[PDB]
């Protein structure tokens, strides 16, 4: 090839670190307050919630 | 007496270069590949403004 300046081009890829902020809603039923409850059930009285 | 008075003429302009690929199809491989197929167009505008 001839004698000049030639732009050759650059190369980058970047996959790494998604930080994904997503603007939560209404945040949980709270079954982890639930099955960790202090009024804690008994067959007799076993608890449903939907 | 003697009077005076300045005026200007352009001669040049900025040099602006542009980068076909990065303009059109800016990092994304699948972009690449599509414009691969369009063949000489991102040499043909890097020839004019060479
Ligand atoms: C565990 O569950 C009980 C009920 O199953 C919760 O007790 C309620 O508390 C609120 C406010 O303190 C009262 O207005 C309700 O009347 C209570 N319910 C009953 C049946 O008395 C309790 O708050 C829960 N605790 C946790 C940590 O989730």
């Amino acid at each position: 090839p001839n004698t000049g300046v030639y732009d050759l081009s650059g190369f980058t890829v970047k996959p790494v670190a998604t930080v994904y902020r997503r603007i939560p809603n209404l945040p949980d039923c709270d079954i982890d307050n639930w099955l960790n409850n202090v009024s804690v059930p008994s067959p007799l009285n076993w608890e449903r919630r939907i | 007496t003697i009077a005076g008075h300045e005026e200007f003429i352009q001669t040049s302009s900025p040099k602006v270069t542009i980068d076909c690929s990065a303009f059109v199809c800016s990092n994304y491989a699948a972009c690449h590949d599509l414009l691969s197929e369009y063949g000489t167009f991102c040499d043909n505008i890097n020839s004019i403004l060479n």
